[PDB]
């Protein structure tokens, strides 16, 4: 559970998170989904420590669900990204901090923009066209520095994606079995299924 | 320790071997290392025994609770997340956990691993212990969601021989579990010293062994 | 430090050299380690100065409401109340504290109370770093039933030793006479002391 | 640095038969290269036809056997003076030790008695409190030199029939308690040879449906 | 200072004589007798105690020496020469043989040893 | 490992237990750890048992051409200068821990030496594990003017308490006599208390009941003629 | 980490009337993983016969060192070596290297050739000699071996009965070791005929 | 957790045919300076007791006061206090193992090897030890410290199991006991001369000897002991 | 230079070795040649830490080549691994120690037969019908435990090795960038270029 | 260990206790501690038993391949030998020596080498653990010129006091008196000392 990126394209934002789990010296699982729903609009990836990942991600899943409840409204990217920041910010002075970075990608359906949200462990939120975790950007961001427009479709979104996965498939040490894509626009959040 | 489960067709396989080891000194050749949770859910069990015993005890305490109050059965999903989240409260504080929560439920065949970080996986197929990658290597290559009752309870038998051969801490016996919709059935304990000349002779398998 | 405690035929003496220092450095050259907690009750201090000083503050609030409630305490309860505070607190002090006082009844007493916070009665005490040079010489030269005189000499010779061999001790010899006549200060320069 | 644990040597062992069972244990107790005593009780009888040996660290030992024998003294006010059956006790003593999961009894514990078919009943526990019922088990400092020899003398373990030749196993017949006692000793006896720890004495405890009885035996003081 | 005589003292001449050797063969002849037997039970060894002058003590002087427990050694020609040899055949039965193998060596191997220290002398510079 | 040293009369005794280990194992039940340096010259050793060899096997092996050179016969003080000496360039690292006692034509001696390489004299000394029951023992009952039998009796006690008391002794008794104008006399297994009882059963198995996979005849002659 | 316990083995001698055995496993591993099970430990030099376990490259140097030196041993003293001197031969070679050892756990067996007296010794990791009367164990179940050997041995056992005294204390020994089995061999040696025997054993 | 800083050493004891014997050196030693030499180590309890004390001085002072306080606890509603419902050896030795391990269970120990000595009420003799980590044992001869290595095998040569202690006197015990004190003089650098020796006999009660001093010590032959190896004069 | 495979079959000897070189968090090169040739029949393969182990393989190729020369003979593989574990064991003893693992691969010309040599870094030498190091026989063994037979040909062996690779690329955290497969029989040494 | 050696009108006197410990083991109790590495020059040895044996000997050796040579060597000479040893061999060393002498032209010398090896001539000296408990007494109570009669009291009186002390100290008194008439061996027991 290493590598996650996303992209902010013309009318859409686009996350792609690599499918291995690996305990000890063994892959257990080439098929893993390292991201939640938090509402119909926002979609979250996230990395990290073991355990903590999916425990923080669903911890924050439920309290959007609730607050979606609660105000029979859906919260735009930047509250919940504001949300979430405030939360890994508590952690990090807390007994045992939660060892988890995250990316937020949501479609603000009021201001009818796709927004991208990049939020490392300690609560260290920017807003940006495309980001990463760990060293994945460090393979990446010189090819997404290059070839990225703000006018992109979500075609080219993903065919620039591409690149980028092949480039971290060539040069990194390890095996991260692929990435599972998903799309968040005004219609909500899918999956692209052939990779 | 060797333990593995898979989903087939009609189930999931459950194979663990048996041996305990306190440095080189084998202090155990015959523990259980799959509880009973109940007769519709079977947890198998590496890392430290006593977490694994006691945990997963306690888990059958809370799924017969569970089907007290609601009226009907747990479901894999949900048994193998009350224990993972028993796991996260005691979170860095030491405790060792692998196994495999194994039944049958409304979706059909579940296989969920759980370990001590939390962690929560389904899956088709698992392995842990230290003889889990020969067992994997039985497993991937002869795995099908084709697979008879019979030929599913060979394939976890052999990969376990397979792991108990090549790995020191790994031996004694195989136990066979097989979990259906009306419950688990028991397949018997097998010694691996005669099953490994049995398998030999019959298979062809193991050439470069002297027997 | 050096400290000492002496009881003689008509009370107790405490004695004490006035150098406090910071590793090699003379932090304070006139220090007094003579410490009141009661009119005739007082002690000698070493160790951390914060924890003796906060120590004896301490025994000195609960002498004082001792004292409103059940009269003059005895130098024995003194002494109680500062191994209380040393031996449970024994973990986070570093406290090596000698207890002398003069009751009617009594007369002169002296209790010992070093590092782990037991207690010791003695004729006389000697305590701090400048003490152990001094051992011999205060085990041949003292004597029971003493004059004040006497005891003022056995005091300024033993602590002119312990300045003149440890570092860590120097300055002025500082003295408490406890008697039934009162209390008396009493100081011993350099000049004095070092020809001796 | 303090260490609040120390090794009071000790040697343990506990055979099931058809319907008895035996807790055996050297009766020197010592720490580092000096003897404590050469007769201090390991093994004891806990009510309810039960006997009991914690093994390892002393103050834990008896600490753990002393809260066991409580624990059975409430259960027969909370439940109608029921008896406690071995099962049932041995699920209680993983109760007890994994209570200390975090600052663990130092001791390797077994149980012994009958089940409720009034077959030989052995119960073996971790110091955490993973426990099992088993045929044969030899616990603390010898139990390295022992259990190669039962499971060749009690399950005939690498024995064939002759004539065979690995064909046919040597068949697995029921042994008296004259039988075990015989391979207690021996255990024991070539134990004290070979570890330093071990010698002064044995204890034995024996249960049957008639209860508990004792056997000593001196053992070499060297 | 320095030993500058790396070079061989003892040569080959042109009708294949050592010289030196036949030269100490020589000194041997002039040397007081000596002779060995050897029996079914045993071996004995002995020579004439030549005393130089009857003021000195012959017992002092020792011609057959014990090399080890089982080992006995008689000579002819120089007596300094046998002398420190003698000092090093006891040094080599152990250095070479009982340091190692726990026993003393057979008498061949430590004649062995004794006659490859003085083919040395025989070579070396 | 307990080993004494004793003066008496007209010479000195040294003894030791027989008992080596290795951890809380014992590896051997009737080691031998009284060693000769010369014939006159006997040490008992302590601490790691190959250096207590080693050491006194070359001292031993020097001590005997020393001998040799000189026509004198080997003296104790030559033993020990010669250990000391050894053991001190080595700054500890040669456990070797020795009680060293013999006759010469000095008289009667007795000595210890660490690892370190220092030394002592005394009438009476005890070293290794079981030193401190030993030595209590020497301080209850040891005199001045000892005869040969006392002397013998005060040792093996001593020894005796050892093996008893300390987890590290064990097993038999070892005695070696060294007194003044005499062989010196070896007295291996002086007592032996500790003789294992009679087992329950005889363990003995049916020929048959190993299973056997290849048989073969090996070949440990050489070469052969014709 | 521990040199000693890396490649696992063992090695057990006994004595009998008018004759020695000498047995070993068949295993050399790496820690865990089982590499190899016809991982012979036991080697002789004429009528010599000596058992290593321990380091398995130590094991491998040591035979080839004492392979080496009882050849030029044999061609100067005109014999072949006896067991007792190569005890002492072994012991010396160890000590050599006090300060940077070889991790071996060597065990002797043989004949003397003169006498008939049957011989065994075993060898710390730095030359100590353990010259039993009755038997000798070494390698990463020597405290199992202890305790079979110590029951099920006995004096004065024939050839044949020995052979199987020897067999049950190293097969059950090695089936309470993890890195012990994976086959075994026994040798059953007299005066002038050595048989050797490979036993069938559990694979685990 | 702490070290111990004002320490007492060795306390060694007993069993005999009618009774029990203890006994423990009156230093208060301060590292390697011998501090104080008027310490008493030896505490009675009753008539009946005598609980012997080693290891750190402020620590036994507490313990001290622990006793002195269940005396009087006792006496409390009490009209048989001073007869059949008396403080018993028993009693007051598994309340010490109570507090000990309880200490030790929390990370913060008494820093003692305590040793309790007396006769129960049906005159059997009662001697059991207690340490800072809670471990127990009962053993015909006890002693802590120096004296476990020291003491135990010259007083196990008089008693060397159960069957011997019928056999022993008080005078042979108590000469024993006298012995090993000065065994312990000769060898043990933290020990004084100056010892108490306590003797709980189910006939005499409880005899408390204070101010005894080891006697009849051999030093004479160290005249002729000269240099360390070859030195002469 | 972490795995490298061996095994024995009939009448060949075939040896498997990755293709990556690491530098850090970069993958350097994806088609390095882990192996030297020795002399006709005999090929040598290696694994351990940097630089050791293509200096020790050079060193052992120049000795042998040495005597090739000198005898106008070419040692057997027994002969070869023999000196070569001679000086792994004098090597471990050493002021710094030459960390290299290696796989020796020859066809006997005077007994006709493929032999495999598996010798570690302490000097530890095995003969074996298939071999590998560190942790490559882990996902391995348990493969070649069931399929191999003795006699095998040479295209059997190599497709029970791509069984071997596969199990591999799936279970191992690490990108290996596949093998390179070289066949040593009794006409020499030749590479397998489609694998 | 406790240590002296005091200079007299006559000569010089060593002085030592007989307690070698290993750390609360008594290893011997009748330890001879003033050794000789000439005639009528003499030292005390404190520290490592194996480096001070091992030095001592070392000087032994060189004193007489001195007289061999030069003839009789001063105390001055045995002192820089001493010296020489210890401070080239500082690092590797544990070893505090006091050095005495008698010479007929210096008569009695003293020198103490301490850890480091420096070198300090001085009319008297004291060393080891047991010494820093008898730095008051020893100063108080030394004068120059005493008698040996005086000077056997002064040093009897001040290893006392340290035996009393000091844990690491003990058995008896042993000393050795360098004069012109010759060497004389002197022993004095703890029933003669501690009474004192
Ligand atoms: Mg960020
Ligand atoms: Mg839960
Ligand atoms: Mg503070
Ligand atoms: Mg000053
Ligand atoms: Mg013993
Ligand atoms: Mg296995």
């Amino acid at each position: 559970m290493d590598i996650i990126l996303g992209i902010r394209v013309q009318d859409s934002v686009i996350l792609a998170s690599s499918k291995a789990v690996t305990r000890g010296i063994s892959v257990l699982k080439d098929s893993d989904d390292k991201t939640r729903q938090l509402s119909p609009h926002t979609l979250m990836s996230f990395a990290g420590e073991a355990g903590d990942t999916v425990q923080f991600a669903e911890y924050i899943q439920a309290n959007i669900q609730l607050y979606s409840i609660r105000e029979d409204y859906e919260l735009s990217p930047q509250a919940v990204s504001s949300f979430v920041r405030q939360e890994l910010a508590k952690s990090i002075r807390s007994r045992r901090p939660y060892q988890v970075n995250v990316l937020i990608g949501g479609y603000d359906k009021k201001k009818n923009k796709p927004e991208l949200y990049q939020i490392d462990y300690l609560g260290t939120k920017v807003e940006l066209p495309y980001g990463a975790h760990g060293y994945s950007g460090f393979y990446t961001f010189s090819l997404l520095d290059h070839h990225y427009r703000p006018d992109m479709t979500t075609e080219e979104g993903l065919d620039l994606l591409k690149l980028c996965v092949q480039e971290l498939e060539k040069r990194m040490p390890m095996d991260f079995k692929g990435v599972i894509v998903k799309i968040v626009d005004k219609d909500g959040i899918r999956q692209v299924d052939d990779f | 320790t060797t333990t593995l489960a898979f989903k087939f067709q009609h189930g999931v396989i459950a194979a663990v071997d048996s041996r305990a080891s306190a440095g080189s000194y084998i202090s155990a050749l015959r523990v259980n290392k799959v509880i009973e949770i109940n007769p519709y859910l079977l947890g198998t069990m590496s890392g430290c025994a006593a977490d694994c015993q006691y945990w997963e005890t306690l888990l059958a305490k809370e799924c017969r609770l569970y089907y007290l109050r609601n009226g009907e059965r747990i479901s894999v999903s949900a048994a193998s997340k009350l224990l993972s989240n028993m796991m996260c409260q005691y979170r860095g504080m030491g405790l060792s956990m692998g196994s495999m929560i194994c039944g049958w439920d409304k979706k059909g065949p579940g296989l969920y691993y759980v370990d001590e970080h939390g962690t929560r996986l389904s899956g088709n197929m698992f392995s842990t212990g230290s003889g889990n990658t020969y067992a994997y290597g039985v497993l991937d290559s002869n795995y099908k969601w084709d697979l008879s009752v019979e030929d599913a309870l060979y394939l976890g038998k052999r990969s376990i021989l397979a792991a108990a051969h090549r790995d020191a801490y790994s031996g004694g016996s195989v136990n066979l579990y097989h979990v259906t919709e009306d419950g688990w059935i028991y397949h018997g304990n097998h010694d691996v010293g005669e099953l490994f000349w049995k398998v030999k002779e019959e298979e062809g398998s193991f050439n470069n062994v002297i027997g | 430090t050096s400290i000492m405690a002496v009881t003689f035929k008509d009370g107790v003496i405490l004695g004490a050299d006035s150098r406090t220092t910071t590793g090699a450095y003379i932090a304070n050259r006139v220090t007094d380690k003579l410490t009141r907690v009661h009119d005739k009750i007082w002690c000698c201090r070493s160790g951390s100065a914060a924890d003796t000083q906060a120590i004896a503050d301490i025994v000195q609030y609960h002498l004082e409401l001792y004292t409103s409630q059940y009269g003059t305490p005895s130098t024995e309860t003194a002494a109680s109340v500062f191994k209380e505070l040393c031996y449970e607190n024994k973990d986070n002090l570093t406290a090596g504290i000698i207890v002398a006082g003069y009751d009617d009844k009594n007369k002169g007493e002296v209790y010992t109370i070093p590092l782990g916070g037991s207690v010791h009665k003695l004729p006389y005490a000697i305590a701090g770093s400048g003490s152990t040079f001094i051992y011999g010489y205060c085990d041949k030269n003292f004597r029971e039933n003493m004059s004040k005189e006497e005891t003022v000499d056995f005091i300024k010779h033993s602590l002119s030793q312990a300045i003149k061999w440890d570092g860590s001790s120097g300055g002025v010899i500082r003295m408490v006479v406890l008697t039934a006549a009162g209390v008396e200060r009493l100081i011993f320069y350099p000049d004095e002391y070092e020809q001796l | 640095q303090f260490n609040p644990y120390g090794d009071n040597g000790g040697t343990i062992l506990g055979i099931a038969g058809e319907d008895f069972a035996v807790l055996a244990g050297d009766t020197r107790n010592i720490t580092d290269y000096s003897i404590n005593s050469r007769y201090e009780p390991k093994v004891f009888d806990c009510g309810d036809n039960i006997v009991m040996s914690a093994n390892g660290f002393a103050a834990d030992g008896d600490a753990l056997v002393k809260r066991f024998k409580n624990s059975v003294k409430w259960y027969h006010f909370d439940h109608n003076d029921k008896k406690l059956s071995i099962n049932s006790a041995a699920r209680n003593i993983q109760h007890l030790l994994y209570g200390k999961r975090f600052f663990p009894y130092y001791v390797h514990t077994i149980i012994a008695g009958l089940d409720e078919d009034g077959k030989g009943a052995v119960y073996s526990f971790d110091p955490v409190g993973s426990y099992e019922r088993e045929q044969c088990r030899a616990g603390g400092a010898a139990a390295s030199l022992i259990m190669p020899f039962l499971d060749n003398q009690v399950n005939f373990k690498n024995q064939y029939e002759p004539g065979t030749n690995g064909k046919v196993k040597k068949p697995l017949k029921y042994l008296s308690v004259e039988e075990v006692i015989k391979l207690v000793r021996d255990s024991f006896t070539s134990a004290t040879e070979r570890h330093i720890q071990v010698g002064d004495g044995l204890e034995i405890l024996i249960v049957t449906k008639d209860g508990v009885r004792k056997e000593f035996y001196e053992l070499k003081r060297d | 200072m320095t030993d500058r005589y790396s070079f061989s003292l003892t040569t080959f001449s042109p009708s294949g004589k050592l010289g030196q050797i036949d030269y100490a063969l020589t000194a041997v002849k002039q040397g007081v007798t000596s002779l060995g037997i050897k029996a079914t039970n045993g071996v004995v060894i002995a020579t004439e105690k030549k005393s130089s002058s009857p003021l000195a003590m012959s017992e002092t002087l020792s011609k057959v020496s014990l090399l080890t427990p089982d080992i006995g050694a008689v000579y002819s020609g120089m007596g300094p020469d046998y002398r420190v040899l003698v000092d090093k055949s006891r040094k080599v039965a152990h250095t070479s043989y009982k340091r190692i193998y726990g026993e003393y060596p057979p008498t061949k191997l430590l004649v062995s040893e004794v006659a490859k220290i003085m083919q040395e002398a025989t070579q070396s510079g | 490992t307990t080993i004494v040293g004793v003066k008496f009369n007209n010479g000195v005794v040294i003894a030791a237990d027989t008992r080596s280990t290795q951890g809380p194992i014992v590896a051997d039940k009737n080691c031998a750890k009284l060693h000769r340096i010369s014939p006159k010259i006997w040490c008992a050793g302590a601490g790691t048992a190959a250096d207590t060899e080693a050491v006194t096997q070359l001292i031993g092996s020097n001590i005997e051409l020393h001998s040799l050179y000189t026509s004198r016969e080997p003296r104790v003080v030559s033993a020990l200068q010669m250990l000391k000496q050894h053991l001190f360039k080595y700054q500890g690292h040669i456990g070797a821990y020795l009680i060293v006692a013999g006759v010469d034509p000095t008289g009667s001696h007795l000595f210890s030496i660490h690892a370190h390489g220092s030394t002592d004299v005394g009438y009476y000394l005890s070293l290794g594990s079981g030193s401190l029951a030993a030595m209590a023992v020497l301080e209850s009952h040891w005199k001045q003017d000892l005869t040969k039998e006392e002397a013998i009796k005060l040792a093996s006690d001593a020894i005796q308490a050892g093996i008893w008391n300390d987890l590290g002794s064990g097993s038999n008794v070892d005695v070696c006599v060294m007194e003044i104008g005499k062989d010196a006399e070896y007295l291996r297994n002086y007592l032996t208390p500790n003789v294992r009882e009679e087992k329950q059963k005889s363990y003995k198995f049916p020929r048959g009941t190993t299973a056997v996979l290849k048989e073969s005849i090996v070949n440990i002659c050489d070469i052969q003629e014709e | 980490s521990d040199p000693s316990s890396i490649n696992g083995g063992i090695v057990v001698a006994m004595t009998g009337k008018d004759c020695v055995a000498i047995a070993c496993d068949l295993r050399l591993g790496s820690q865990s993983l089982g590499v190899s099970n016809k991982f012979e430990k036991i080697f002789h030099y004429g009528h010599v016969f000596l058992g290593i376990t321990g380091l398995a490259t130590d094991v491998t140097t040591l035979n080839e060192m004492f392979r080496y030196k009882t050849n030029l041993y044999k061609l100067k003293e005109e014999r072949a070596i006896e067991p007792e001197t190569f005890t002492q031969l072994v012991s010396s070679s160890l000590y050599e290297r006090r300060f940077g050892p070889y991790f071996v756990g060597p065990v002797v067996a043989g004949i003397n050739s003169k006498s008939g007296k049957p011989f065994i010794a075993g060898f710390d990791l730095i030359g100590c000699i353990d010259e039993a009367k009755d038997f000798i164990v070494s390698g990463t179940a020597s405290d199992q071996l202890f305790g079979m050997c110590e029951s099920l041995y006995e004096p004065n056992l024939e050839p044949e009965d020995l052979f199987e005294t020897i067999s049950q204390a190293l097969l059950n020994a090695a089936d309470r070791d993890a890195l012990s089995g994976w086959g075994a061999v026994v040798y059953i040696i007299k005066k002038d005929e050595v048989v050797k025997r490979y036993l069938k054993m559990r694979q685990d | 957790t702490q070290q111990p800083i004002v320490t007492g050493t060795s306390v060694i004891s007993m069993k005999y045919d009618n009774g029990v014997i203890i006994a423990a050196d009156n230093l208060g030693s301060y590292g390697s300076l011998l501090r104080f030499n008027g310490v008493e180590r030896l505490i009675p309890v009753g008539d009946n007791t005598v609980v012997g004390i080693s290891g750190d001085i402020s620590d036994m002072q507490h313990i001290e006061r622990l006793l002195k306080d269940l005396v009087t606890e006792n006496a409390y509603d009490n009209p048989l206090a001073d007869a059949e419902e008396a403080l018993e050896p028993s009693y007051i030795f598994e309340y010490l193992a109570t507090v000990m391990y309880q200490r030790r269970s929390k990370m913060n120990p008494l820093w003692n090897a305590i040793i309790v000595a007396g006769v129960q009420s049906n005159g059997d003799q009662f001697l059991r030890y207690v340490n800072l980590l809670g471990v127990t044992y009962s053993s015909p001869t006890l002693a802590t410290g120096f004296g476990a290595h020291m003491a135990n095998p010259l007083l196990r040569k008089v008693v060397d199991r159960e069957s011997d202690i019928p056999k022993t006197t008080v005078q042979v015990a108590e000469e024993a006991i006298v012995n090993a004190m000065r065994v312990l003089y000769y060898r043990d650098a933290r020990s004084s001369r100056n010892f108490s020796l306590a003797i709980i006999d189910k006939n005499t009660g409880l005899t408390f000897k204070k101010n005894l001093q080891v006697e009849n010590m051999k030093w004479d032959f160290a005249k002729d002991i000269k240099g360390y190896g070859t030195q002469k004069i």
